[PDB]
């Protein structure tokens, strides 16, 4: 009678409900996603709708068990997801206005067209007309077009509804105890009720402001070095110290520095590691490519696949007997299923992203076991930074070195591995700072430290100063570049792709320490390594079950996030890119 | 005697007969139609000619698509969760079908529990199967689930059904112990 034991059973009800509902919605959306037609999206559709009628059923019922009374960390857990209400808190008008708004939003930014008026019927979307030129182009007008078009004719369209998203989301989390809607978000990383483990919402952002100053010089060098190299490929659009154009980044966004490698690399006349030629020559399949995933998470101490997973997961292109959306994603149905669905090709690209889909699944498996609303990652950084070491020792050419798909006589030099870092920081070093620019931008503009009225103005200071990114054109307040963004025009908080690349290299760098390994951090596999594989279980197996400090000390001996195993990481190329900014300016003048 | 294992309608996987012996197997295995001939620790051609302290041989009702799950070391549903080959002594699975001079019953379909776990507040244990034994969802197969109360809570036992072919497809793991032809 006592309300622990009726909190108890109310969940081993919700438990026993929750497995099923969530199976069939997950079955109904793997059937639609493998195979496209009118029946599978309907029953897909209503799946969902199902299950989030009944998750909202156990919401409002969750409330009748107070949290202060329930002392099992479980049973704790489980009832403050369960209670948060969200956007059932808003009145019915205020919901289904926020609904529509979110609902218009997502349609503009997945519906953005882009034409000229010499051919209105030429039109050209994001994906893949915009994004072609903005990735492969080398065209300074061509790219301004191709970004100023974007950014006035998708853009300065969500300025208003963005404006109302952001008052409706501030009243929804207002009125749910939060400071605002930034402050919901940084919840996720909360902490409270365990000695010693303790996070607090507004740690996070005092926490991501050390690290990134701590960052800060090996990005201003990597900067200084992209701009050097650029200024080869625009002579008369970059300045030696100024900052850099916005549409020049390698894409629409400059999210990712990764387009930029062909401009930028080190040593053009040594080749990069490309084992696509030898799985070629050797006939080497999706299963093959698999099979070898699964031997490596089977040598660094892991679970092999389940059978069912060889069975009911798809890995090839069906071809035109059913469309496939098959873009590559890991599967959790629930009550035991696990199943990677990807249009694997013979690619080395696809075969990192074999051991990156390997390594998301494994965490499934790994927290089975726990309830179902602590099936998931310590924080909303640890599934994506878990799957995200895989493919870093996957690539390491001792990995390549030891299953036959590279010369055992390859000259692995000191140019390689500066191309390979180079390369690395690109996509990993130069995401950072827009990443913690775009968080801070949308934590002070919920907060209510950005009026209206200066949102553009703040958004390019901030690109400026943290980035040193300048824009090609001025902006008055019209239009909305974050918008712009797929995650801010879509209700995604960013901050997970910032404590990921620090947790990925936290991981990496405790689990090499496990494995003995001698050198660089850089040239690390854990194959072969239990005591690494132990160590990375340990946490996985958890879930949210135990605090996210807990659950990095579990592997890293730290309860908080760090940056020197990032910084160790790129050692290499800190050093050299340190020999080559000598006579050059590092940092950029607003 | 073989005769309840050639007579009768076979059981389900999950509900597998077990009949032991304390023979003629060229006969026996005349009128099935052998498709795998797996045996471990023994040779295909001395199960029928060496004496025994004890013989058992399992049956029941598989398809030959899902045998793949049966097969040793395989891990997950399907494979756990309805019979574990005892590997302690020498084994032999047989995957066969009755030859159409011979009559045997037909089931509805092929049912088997993709998944016999125990749900609850705490999370979810699997019930695997020990080898030799049966699921603890046996009785509330292949569908179903009970309250057993306290802190495993509910036992939640989920099947899977295949449409059976036009003769039905039975296992038989043959285990002897260290019974003469
Ligand atoms: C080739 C094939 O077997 N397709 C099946 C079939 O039930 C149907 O064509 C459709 C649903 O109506 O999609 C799948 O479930
Ligand atoms: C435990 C708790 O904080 N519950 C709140 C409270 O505002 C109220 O009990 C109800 C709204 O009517 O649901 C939640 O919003
Ligand atoms: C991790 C944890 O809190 N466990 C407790 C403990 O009392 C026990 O392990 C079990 C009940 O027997 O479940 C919870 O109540
Ligand atoms: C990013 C980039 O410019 N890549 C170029 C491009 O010509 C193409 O993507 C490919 C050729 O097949 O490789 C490089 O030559
Ligand atoms: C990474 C590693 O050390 N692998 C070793 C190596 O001898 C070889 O790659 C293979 C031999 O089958 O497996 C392990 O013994
Ligand atoms: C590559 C791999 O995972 N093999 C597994 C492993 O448990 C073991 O090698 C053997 C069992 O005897 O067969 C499979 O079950």
């Amino acid at each position: 009678s006592t309300i622990e034991e009726q909190a108890k059973t109310f969940l081993d009800k919700f438990n026993h409900e929750a497995e099923d509902l969530f199976y069939q919605s997950s079955l109904a959306s793997w059937n639609y996603n493998t195979n496209i037609t009118e029946e599978n999206v309907q029953n897909m559709n209503n799946a969902g709708d199902k299950w989030s009628a009944f998750l909202k059923e156990q919401s409002t019922l969750a409330q009748m068990y107070p949290l202060q009374e329930i002392q099992n960390l479980t049973v704790k857990l489980q009832l403050q997801a369960l209670q948060q209400n969200g956007s059932s808190v808003l009145s019915e008008d205020k919901s289904k206005r926020l609904n529509t708004i979110l609902n218009t939003m997502s349609t503009i930014y997945s519906t953005g067209k882009v034409c000229n008026p010499d051919n209105p019927q030429e039109c050209l979307l994001l994906e893949p007309g915009l994004n072609e030129i903005m990735a492969n182009s080398l065209d300074y007008n061509e790219r301004l077009w191709a970004w100023e078009s974007w950014r006035s004719e998708v853009g300065k369209q969500l300025r208003p509804l963005y404006e109302e998203y952001v008052v409706l989301k501030n009243e929804m989390a207002r009125a749910n105890h939060y400071e605002d809607y930034g402050d919901y978000w940084r919840g996720d990383y909360e902490v409270n009720g365990v000695d010693g483990y303790d996070y607090s919402r507004g740690q996070l952002i005092e926490d991501v402001e050390h690290t990134f100053e701590e960052i800060k010089p090996l990005y201003e060098h990597l900067h200084a070095y992209v701009r050097a190299k650029l200024m080869n490929a625009y002579p008369s659009y970059i300045s030696p110290i100024g900052c850099l154009p916005a549409h020049l980044l390698g894409d629409m966004w400059g999210r990712f520095w990764t387009n930029l490698y062909s401009l930028t690399v080190p040593f053009g006349q040594k080749p990069n590691i490309d084992v696509t030629d030898a799985m070629v020559d050797q006939a080497w399949d999706a299963q093959r490519i698999f099979k070898e995933a699964e031997k490596f998470f089977v040598s660094v101490g892991l679970p092999n696949m389940t059978q069912g997973f060889w069975e009911n997961s798809m890995l090839t292109d069906p071809g035109n007997v059913q469309k496939a959306v098959c873009h590559p994603t890991a599967w959790d149905l629930g009550k035991g299923d696990f199943r990677i669905l990807m249009c694997t090709k013979v690619t080395m690209d696809d075969f990192l992203t074999a051991h990156h889909e390997m390594g998301h699944i494994q965490y499934d498996m790994a927290y089975a076991a726990q309830p179902f609303l602590l099936r998931n990652g310590a924080n909303e950084g640890f599934h994506e930074a878990v799957g995200e070491i895989m493919s870093l020792s996957a690539a390491t050419p001792k990995h390549l070195k030891s299953i036959g798909l590279l010369s055992p006589d390859f000259q692995e030099d000191n140019e390689t591995e500066i191309n390979f870092l180079l390369k690395q920081a690109l996509t990993i070093v130069g995401t950072l700072p827009f990443t913690y620019m775009l968080e801070k931008w949308r934590w002070m503009v919920f907060k209510g430290e950005i009026p209206k009225d200066q949102w553009m103005k703040k958004w390019w200071e901030m690109k400026r100063e943290i980035v040193g990114v300048v824009e090609p054109v001025p902006h008055d307040e019209t239009y909305c570049d974050p918008a712009s963004l797929f995650h801010v025009s879509n209700d995604y908080s960013f901050i997970r792709y910032y404590t990921r690349t620090l947790y990925q290299f936290q991981f990496q760098e405790a689990l090499c320490q496990a494995a003995k390994h001698e050198g660089p951090l850089h040239k690390c596999d854990i194959s072969n390594s239990t005591e690494a594989g132990q160590k990375l279980f340990n946490m996985l197996r958890l879930g949210k079950s135990e605090p996210w400090t807990l659950a990095l000390e579990n592997v890293v001996g730290a309860k908080n996030m760090n940056v020197r195993p990032l910084l160790n990481y790129f050692e290499p190329l800190f050093t050299w890119l340190k020999d080559q900014n000598k006579n050059s300016f590092v940092g950029w003048s607003t | 005697d073989f005769s309840p294992l050639l007579t009768g309608t076979p059981p389900q996987v999950y509900n597998f007969n077990r009949l032991s012996f304390t023979y003629n197997l060229t006969k026996l295995l005349s009128l099935f139609e052998v498709s795998e001939f797996s045996c471990n620790a023994i040779s295909p051609s001395a199960l029928a000619s060496t004496c025994y302290s004890s013989l058992t041989v399992d049956y029941f009702a598989f398809p030959l698509s899902m045998a793949s799950y049966l097969r040793p070391g395989s891990t997950g549903p399907t494979a756990e969760f309805n019979y574990r080959q005892d590997f302690s002594n020498p084994t032999c699975r047989v995957l066969a079908t009755p030859s159409s001079n011979i009559t045997i019953t037909k089931p509805s379909n092929y049912n088997w529990i993709r998944l016999c776990r125990t749900t609850g507040a705490f999370g979810n244990r699997d019930q695997k199967v020990q080898p030799g034994h049966y699921s603890r969802c046996r009785y509330i197969a292949p569908t179903g689930s009970i309250y057993l109360g306290g802190n495993e809570g509910y036992l939640v036992s989920d099947g899977q059904s295949a449409s059976m072919t036009e003769r039905v497809q039975m296992t038989f793991v043959i285990s002897v112990t260290f019974v003469c032809p």
